[PDB]
């Protein structure tokens, strides 16, 4: 049944787009976390290092 | 990640096989079937039978396991590709 | 001293367990609808109380209403049974 | 019929790889920017400790 | 008494399919009392998760059904008298099942719709698991106290030979 095959084709397209959005959203969420983590780690470590010399 | 599997079976099993795929993977499996250009011999009995090829498409190992379980149910011969 | 507290606890537990059971039935409907129809969802969740004299005719009319979408059914189907008290 | 499904499955994995790649490129750029903004604040803290040392001296 | 939950797409909007549905189920004859039902949209994702949920929610359905049926049996086990009133004690949201099924509301405070389908499923399981733990405790108290009072009655029962 070609119309039901075309429904399955349209469904597969809808599934892959949300899977791709979900993976991209997880990578972007991790990017916002790792920005704050790396900024905080670097700034505090170096600030404490120069404060100890001071 | 998207993936697929392929194999062969006696062609008369394909209608029930495809209905079982959508019955287990609730309304969602993409696939194609193709009858072989000649019958092929049974390795045990020597019976020539009109088998058909199939290929089935899915996302991830969870669907892989379902389509595989149905292939095992019909005793379909899966192969890597 | 057990009986009074027990009846009150069992009333709460029955409410919470039955409420939670319908949340599982709603999840079954939701997840199956997404699988049956894909992500651009516009389905309606709907409720029926089948009449015991007409329940078979109801399945036939529901099939006639939904045959073009595809026990088993071409639409999403689930039941709730009130006979929990036996 | 089947030719549309074949092309849709070919494009499906391609579009998925693109969406993941764009997000990974954003992630690498944000991680670099985090180092740069921390370094700008570090230079201000170093400058403050130097000015404070000159005042103590 | 039973109810069915069903779902189907809209032609362009969700209303159109229900307007056809409830008319056919009520106007041809009273085939069923027919209405919309309350289910929210939830944070959907990959097929791998949806297929996992398709079987995990089936195992959970059997579990939560087993819990609610155990509560109903415990109510019959404490109601050694007033047995006919069991239906007036087994209430959901302070009403009989026929009412709460017809008038069901999703609990967005216990089950926040912004959470993943996996998180909501685990929250349900944890909640009914503590109900099952409380049921194990309360049966262990009640059944032993019941058995002890029955043995005290068995010592008191019958003629001068047995009492």
């Amino acid at each position: 049944s070609d119309a039901d095959v075309q429904k399955q084709i349209k469904h597969m397209m809808a599934f892959i787009e949300q899977e791709a959005n979900e993976k991209a959203e997880e990578i972007d969420a991790k990017a916002e976390e790792e920005f704050n983590i790396e900024k905080g780690r670097l700034v505090q470590t170096q600030r404490l290092k120069i404060m100890e010399y001071y | 990640r998207l993936g697929f599997v392929a194999g062969v079976i006696n062609r008369e099993r394909i209608p029930t096989f495809e209905r079982m795929l959508w019955r287990v993977c609730r309304g969602n499996v993409f696939l194609r079937q193709a009858e072989i250009e000649n019958p092929l011999e049974d390795p045990v009995t020597g019976d020539y039978v009109h088998k058909s090829v199939f290929i089935i498409f899915f996302q991830g190992d969870q669907l892989k396991n379902r389509v595989k379980k149905i292939c095992e149910g019909f005793r379909a011969s899966l192969y890597p590709c | 001293k057990q009986f009074g507290p027990l009846v009150r606890w069992l009333k709460v537990n029955f409410s919470e367990a039955f409420i939670a059971w319908i949340h599982i039935k709603a999840l079954r409907v939701f997840v199956e609808s997404v699988l049956r129809y894909g992500l651009p969802v516009n389905f309606q969740a709907m409720l029926l109380q089948p009449n015991k004299k007409s329940v078979k005719k109801l399945r036939e009319v529901l099939h006639e209403l939904y045959k073009h979408l595809d026990e088993y059914y071409p639409y999403v189907y689930y039941k709730i049974d009130c006979n929990l008290l036996e | 019929s089947q030719s549309q499904g074949i092309q849709q499955l070919l494009q499906a994995e391609k579009r998925a790889a693109e969406k993941v790649s764009e997000a990974r490129k954003r992630k690498n750029r944000r991680l670099k920017q985090a180092k740069e903004e921390a370094q700008a604040e570090i230079e201000q803290y170093r400058l403050q400790r130097e000015k404070e040392f000159k005042a103590k001296e | 008494t039973e109810f069915w939950l069903i779902s189907a797409p809209g032609e362009k909007t969700c209303q159109q399919t229900w307007e056809k549905l409830h008319a056919a189920t009520t106007k041809n004859n009273n085939l069923a009392v027919s209405s919309k039902f309350n289910i929210p949209d939830l944070k959907v994702g990959t097929l791998d998760v949806l297929v996992g949920l398709s079987d995990e929610l089936a195992k959970l359905d059997a579990f939560v059904e087993g819990v609610v049926k155990k509560v109903a049996q415990y109510m019959a086990d404490v109601l050694e008298d007033s047995k006919d009133k069991v239906q007036e004690n087994l209430l959901a949201s302070g009403v009989d099942l026929v009412t709460y099924i017809t008038r069901f509301q999703w609990d967005m405070a216990k089950y926040p719709i912004k959470q993943s389908l996996k998180n909501i499923s685990e929250i349900i399981a944890k909640g009914v698991t503590q109900i099952d733990n409380d049921l194990k405790s309360r049966a262990s108290a009640y059944n032993n106290l019941k058995g002890n009072l029955q043995n005290l009655e068995r010592k008191n029962a019958g003629s001068l030979l047995t009492r």
